[PDB]
């Protein structure tokens, strides 16, 4: 939901 | 808002904040009296003396912008108020993500009776 990388 | 500050915690900690750390121990989803029972539970009597600070704020409702920098919480600029009720959510997820350790399921709908004293911020 409030990703940014991974 | 607490929807924010929710989603903050599950983000953190991987558990829901309804029902993880909506009623638990002393403090937490509803604080007033008592010696806080663990680690997570100060996080939520500090959280709760963190909003205490901000009489003329409104954090259940007022909304504010955060970002993540690798893994670190950034809160961003908003109003006065907004910024406030960011580092209050900021540090009370951290500190629940450094208390998970001892997070006992035992303290989850921990009656009211067993809370007694008043404890200063």
């Amino acid at each position: 939901y409030w990703a940014a990388a991974a | 808002s607490l929807l924010e500050f929710g989603k903050m915690i599950l983000e953190e900690t991987g558990k829901l904040a309804i029902p993880s750390y909506s009623s638990y121990g002393c403090y937490c989803g509803w604080g007033g009296k008592g010696t806080p029972k663990d680690a997570t539970d100060r996080c939520c009597f500090v959280h709760d003396c963190c909003y205490g600070n901000l009489p003329d704020c409104n954090p259940k409702s007022d909304r504010y912008k955060y970002k993540r920098v690798n893994g670190a919480i950034v809160c961003e600029k908003g109003t006065s108020c907004e910024n406030r009720i960011c580092e209050c959510d900021k540090a009370a997820a951290i500190c629940f993500r450094q208390n998970l350790n001892t997070y006992s399921k035992k303290y989850m709908l921990y009656p009211d009776f067993l809370c007694k004293g008043e404890l200063k911020c």
